[PDB]
Parts: C-alpha cells; structure tokens; sequence
C-alpha cells in the first residue's frame, strides 16, 4: 500500500507509525474553594419586601448551581436567555441576586413582556434578560397567625418602572388634581400596602421568596466561572493531561526537580514542557510525552517469499521472536549469532537477511 | 480632611543590575532565556524620592507609564500602601493598597483620593487617603507583603486587565542602598482589575503625638519606569535566576 | 404557537438528521421517569408569534 505496488523489492521500508493511544483523561483542575456565597441569599433568614427588593453583587468567585438543584421546595426554576443544564460551563461577568418576598399568584408576573403590580411598580425586567428567576413556599418563614405586617408592596405610581429600577419613595399618591399636602384620604392613598401574610391562605396567596439571578458580561474578563470537576490523578500510564488549562497527552512519572514555590509548569531548552505541579497537591511530575516510532517493515522479494518482520525505531520492546536493537524493536527475527555480510539493514550494526529472516 | 503635610525631595541615582523579575511561572533549569517584557534597564536614571513630614502641597502624584520599579531600604511600617489610578477622584475608578501589621488590603473602588493621602495611625484610618468611596468593585485581603538592611523591592504592573504585583526582599550588607549583584523579583499577585492606570502615589504612615498634630518623619524611597525591553535570564541547576544582561545596554551585552 | 423548536437534548444532531421524538430529557442528577415535575420539563417549546 505504501510503494503503490504489489510486488515489493527485497529490502526495509518505513511504512508508518507506532502509537501509544491515551488511555484515560486526567484533567486536575485548580483546586475548588471559595464559591459563591448562595447559602447567603437563598437561605437567609430574613428577606426585603418587593419595593425596596435586596440587591447582591457577586462577582470573583466559583459560581455553582449544585446548591440550587438540591433544593426540593421551588416552585419555578424558570430560566431566560440561557438553559438551565448549561449554568455550570458557560460562564460570566458579574452575577446579580434580587432577593423579596411576593404572594404566590404574582410569581407569573415575574418574567420579561409581562404587566401586573408587580412588574409595573415593583420589579420589571427588561425585555431581553438573561437570567433565571427562582421562586418558592416560605410558609413556615414567613407567615403569622395574627399576621405578618413585615412585608409591603407598592400599589400606586405615577408611571411604569424601568427595568432593574427601585423605588423607595413613600409620598402620597395623588390621584386626582386637589394636592394631598401629605395627609391621606379621599384620592389620596399611602402608596405602600402590607402583604398581610397567613397560613391558612390560599396557594394563591401564601407567601413566595423570589430570588432573581441576572448574568452580565463587560470588557472586563468574566471571573465568575463554575466549578471544573478534578478527577483522580494516574501517574505511569499515557494519560491526557489537562493542568489548569494547560493540555496534552504524556505519562506523569515522578520528579526530582524542586520548584521554587511561585513556579506551575517546567519548560525544556527547546521551549517544550517538561514538568508540572500538581494544584491539588503540591508534588512535582516529570511529564513524559508516550512512546512514538516509526514502523519499518523488512521483508525479502515477494518473488522468493512473502515473510516479513517489524521494526519499531526507538521503541524499548517492552512498549509494544523479539529482539531487542539500538534501533529499535524487532519482531519477527530471529537473532543468530553468526556473522554474514549485510543484506537488508537494520542499523547499529544490526543486519536482516532471508535464508525465515534472521537478524544478526 | 484631606491635609497638605508631606514634602518631598528628588536627586537621581543609578539602579545597577535592580529590578529583574521572573516573567512568568514557568520552571527554567541551567539555561538561558531571553524575553521581551517591561524592564527597569541596567544603569538607568532612577529618581531618589526623600518624603518629611516637619512638626502647602509639594508631594506631587507621579506618573505610572507602563510600570513602577519601587524600592526602599526602610523599615515595612513607614511605607504602606500604593495609589493607582488616572483621575483619582469619584469620577473613575481606583485602586488602593494598604499594608498593616497583619495583612494587605487591595481594594479597588471610586475612591475620591486626597491631594496627599497618609495613612494616620491612632488603630489605622483612611479619611486622610480619601474622603469618599462609592460603586467599589473589588476587594482582596491576603497577607502582608511589607514584613521585617531588608531591601524591598517591587514591580506593578498593569496588563491587559490584570494588576501584577511582583516583589523581593533582600538582606543588604551595610553600604550602598543600591546593591550590586543580583537579586531576582519573586511574581506576588496577579489582581483581575481591568481600570486604566496611569498615574501612582505612595502611601506613607503617620503617627499621632500626643502632646504640629503629627510626629516628624523622613522616608527615603527609590522609583524607577519600566520600558518594553528585551533581557537574557540566566536560569541555574535549580531555577533561580542568577544573572542577566540588558540586550540594548551596550554592544557588548547586544552581542551576548 | 404552531412552530416548536427542541430546546433540550442529551447530543448535538448530525447534519440533515431530524428529531421528532417526543420523549423527555433528564436535566438534573434525579431520574424523571418520563412524567414532568419539578425540574423535569419538555424538550419542544412553541414560539410566541405576535
Ligand atoms: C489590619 O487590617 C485588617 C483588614 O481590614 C483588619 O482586620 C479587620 O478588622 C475589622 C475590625 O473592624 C474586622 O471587622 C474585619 O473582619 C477584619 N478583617 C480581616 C480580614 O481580618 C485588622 O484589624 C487591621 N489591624 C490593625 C492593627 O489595624
Ligand atoms: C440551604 O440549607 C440546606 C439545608 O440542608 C442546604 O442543603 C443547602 O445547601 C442550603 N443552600 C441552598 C442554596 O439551598
Ligand atoms: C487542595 O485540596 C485538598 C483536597 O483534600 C485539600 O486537602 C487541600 O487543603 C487543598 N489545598 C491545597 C493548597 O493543597
Ligand atoms: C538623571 O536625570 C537628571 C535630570 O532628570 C539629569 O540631570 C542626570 O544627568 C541624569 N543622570 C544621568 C546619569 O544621566
Ligand atoms: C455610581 O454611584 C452613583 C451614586 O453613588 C450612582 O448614581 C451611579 O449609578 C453609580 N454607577 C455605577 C456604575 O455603579
Ligand atoms: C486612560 O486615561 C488616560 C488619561 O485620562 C487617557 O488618555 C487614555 O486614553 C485612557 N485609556 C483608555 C484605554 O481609556
Ligand atoms: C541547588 O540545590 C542544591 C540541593 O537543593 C544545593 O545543594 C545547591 O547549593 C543549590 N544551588 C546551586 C547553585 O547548585
């Protein structure tokens, strides 16, 4: 196949290559510590009420979803511009948590291009966000048999709020065209209402925590990544090696090189890698790429016979009528400790010759 | 309660062979690399900056470039802290670095810096470096690189984004502040900052005294500019680097 | 909300292959054994023309 011919003249022909395929990935990646802090958020034991809804920036951590997924209690998981299954791989700039308290009927109300009280005078979100909006029961939190009067919504405005806006204002509402003066009455009502919240309300109406997760990307690089996952590490074996974004494929012996402590990789005189520390433990490997070589193929005319042997060039025998060369492995020969002329060339004063095929 | 009470002196002074840091984090063993990154050049003009405070302004904020090569020979509770920015006001961004006896605190924020920030110790307060900060953005507290004839050195500079610090601390034998020989800048941090940098200060401390509201202090410091240059590290048996040459110092070096 | 599109699958397709199997997807550590609930949802979702 390689000579493009079917009869093959008397001699050794380089004819491919040998390879060690990768057997297993190894890909230790940095160690994961300081996420998020979500139980912050999520589990507080204290919410804000809608109109003055708490803001969070989160940004220079380990974004990580786990936690949510574990919660058994969410009533909606509802996600906008991205795919909830792929919250832990893509990733982003800035990550924003607005926390409230709402009445379950209006948690639909919590979505872009949607109109209600809510939407219009407590928390609208823009027409084109991304993010994921999560909402769920907080009757043992959040309910009273007298009545929890701890949590307000705001009822009258002017006009519409803009997306990401608040409003904490607690004027007046004037209604009609007399001035209020600050006193309330007849068209003239105190904007903020209390979510009197009980336990024996309607699913309707008994009180929801909604926490919204707003993902941004700017010019600045994105520092809020999820967790990449570091399996277990394999040493001695041809392993694809993938090192705190640094890739390949070799063996992972052990090193006697000292690192000083600042130092990650080790590079060759040549600029090629050499060495690696480890993140999750702070040990030293020789990184060794896997045994390579170029199969030559030794063979007679196939006139006289169709025998042939391999030579693997530069490949111990143990990496594979096995003989071990300078060249290379040989098998298919065998060795006679005769000495003739050379007829087929080995190498390292290494002949082969056909009287079966003997190497000498 | 920004005050005016730090005045500050300059003569001119060579660096020798200070300032080489390693550029990356990448184990070398007995060779030789050149690179090309921001060097403070062999034998270059470094200005000799002498801050006393006696018991009007004259501490001007200096220029950035493209980074600071910062030395002193004082002790680490004198000099505590940087300021980075461009307008240093409540218009752009910022970023402040104060040291104290236990960690350093890196904190990037719209600081509205004072014409001469101090640190004023009493506990430690920052109304004398700024008078406000608002919209802050980042935050990072880790240990302390000012720690106890120790010669400390550092280069910031700003990257692409990131904010990398690089620091040294060497013991110097009486004599020369300036040191021949050799004394390679381990790398300290790289801050994901992303904000325009083009203008530094230093942070000095001052004491309260208790009895001209603050005590009289000297502060001798070193500063030198980084300049896109190339540089041959020489890389020995166990990865320090233990010599380099400038390639555009002379023709001699050039050669090498 | 006649046009519906495949927003969950487990693989990408291949080239001019169609999917018109109405099964549905595991997007969590927890099996859904083919009844929706919570965090269990239907891969083809219609399009809102207005
Ligand atoms: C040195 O600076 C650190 C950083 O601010 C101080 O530690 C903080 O002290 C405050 C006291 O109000 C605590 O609320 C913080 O939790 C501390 N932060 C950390 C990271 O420890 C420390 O007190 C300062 N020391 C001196 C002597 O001024
Ligand atoms: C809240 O508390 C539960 C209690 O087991 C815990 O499992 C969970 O991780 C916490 N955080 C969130 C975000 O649910
Ligand atoms: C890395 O992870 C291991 C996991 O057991 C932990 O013991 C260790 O403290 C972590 N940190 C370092 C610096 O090794
Ligand atoms: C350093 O700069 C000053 C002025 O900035 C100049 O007078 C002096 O000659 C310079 N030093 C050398 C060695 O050229
Ligand atoms: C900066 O702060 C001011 C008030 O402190 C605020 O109006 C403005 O929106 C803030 N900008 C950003 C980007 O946070
Ligand atoms: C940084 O600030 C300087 C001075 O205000 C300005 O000239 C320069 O254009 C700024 N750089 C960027 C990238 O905005
Ligand atoms: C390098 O390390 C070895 C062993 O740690 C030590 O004996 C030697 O002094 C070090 N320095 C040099 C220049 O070889």
């Amino acid at each position: 196949c390689t000579l493009k011919s079917f009869t093959v003249e008397k001699g050794i022909y380089q004819t491919s290559n040998f390879r060690v395929q990768p057997t297993e990935s190894i890909v230790r990646f940095p160690n994961i510590t300081n996420l998020c802090p979500f139980d912050e958020v999520f589990n507080a034991t204290r919410f804000a009420s809608v109109y003055a809804w708490n803001r969070k920036r989160i940004s220079n951590c380990v974004a990580d979803y786990s936690v949510l997924y574990n919660f058994a209690p969410f009533f909606a998981f509802k996600c906008y511009g991205v795919s909830p299954t792929k919250l832990n791989d893509l990733c982003f700039t800035n990550v924003y948590a607005d926390s409230f308290v709402i009445r379950g009927n209006e948690v639909s109300q919590i979505a872009p291009g949607q109109t209600g009280n809510i939407a219009d005078y407590n928390y609208k979100l823009p027409d084109d966000f991304t993010g994921c909006v999560i909402a769920w029961n907080s009757n043992k939190l959040d309910s009273k048999v007298g009545g929890n009067y701890n949590y307000l919504y705001r009822l009258f405005r002017k006009s519409n709020l803009k997306p990401f806006e608040r409003d904490i204002s607690t004027e007046i509402y004037q209604a009609g065209n007399k001035p209020c003066n600050g006193v309330a009455g007849f068209n003239c009502y105190f904007p903020l209402r209390s979510y009197g919240f009980r336990p024996t309300y309607g699913v309707g109406h008994q009180p929801y925590r909604v926490v919204v997760l707003s993902f941004e990307l700017l010019h600045a690089p994105a520092t809020v990544c999820g967790p990449k996952k570091s399996t277990n590490l394999v040493k001695n074996k041809c392993v694809n090696f993938n090192f705190n974004g640094l890739t390949g494929t070799g063996v992972l012996t052990e090193s006697n090189k000292k690192f000083l402590p600042f130092q990650q990789f080790g590079r060759d005189i040549a600029d090629t890698t050499d060495a690696v520390r480890d993140p999750q433990t702070l040990e030293i490997l020789d990184i060794t790429p896997c045994s390579f070589g170029g199969v030559s193929v030794i063979t007679p005319g196939t006139n006289t016979s169709n025998q042939v042997a391999v030579l693997y060039q530069g490949v111990n025998c143990t990496e594979v009528n096995v003989f071990q060369t300078r060249a290379g492995c040989l098998i298919g020969a065998e060795y006679v400790n005769n000495s003739y002329e050379c007829d087929i060339p080995i190498g390292a004063g290494i002949c082969a010759s056909y009287q079966s095929i003997i190497a000498y | 309660q920004c005050v005016n009470l730090i005045t500050r002196t300059q003569s001119y002074t060579n660096s020798f062979t200070r300032g080489v840091y390693y550029p990356d984090k990448v184990f070398r063993s007995s060779v030789l690399h050149s690179t090309q990154d921001l060097f403070l050049p062999f034998f270059s003009n470094v200005t000799w900056f002498h801050a006393i405070h006696v018991s009007r302004f004259d501490n001007p904020v200096l220029p950035f470039n493209d980074g600071v090569y910062f030395a002193s020979t004082e002790k680490s509770n004198i000099i505590r802290g940087w300021i980075f920015g461009t307008t240093l006001d409540s218009k752009t961004q910022s970023l402040l670095i104060v040291n104290n006896a236990t960690n350093v605190v890196i904190k990037v924020c719209e600081f509205q810096f004072c014409n001469d920030p101090f640190l004023d110790v009493y506990m430690e307060s920052e109304f004398r470096v700024y008078s406000s900060a608002n919209n802050c953005t980042f935050e990072y507290v880790s240990q302390p690189f000012l720690m106890d004839k120790n010669l400390r050195e550092f280069v910031f500079k700003n990257i692409d984004g990131y904010f990398k610090i690089y620091s040294k601390h060497t013991p110097i034998n009486l004599g020369r502040d300036l040191p021949q020989g050799f004394s390679a800048l381990e790398p300290l941090v790289d801050l994901p900052i992303g904000i325009n940098i083009t203008r530094f200060q230093t942070l000095l401390a001052l004491h309260r005294s208790y009895l001209s509201g603050w005590t009289a202090g000297a502060a001798a410091y070193y500063v030198g500019y980084l300049q896109p240059r190339t540089f041959l590290l020489k890389y020995n048996e166990n990865g320090t680097i233990t010599d380099a040459v400038d390639c555009a110092l002379d023709p001699l070096s050039e050669t090498k």
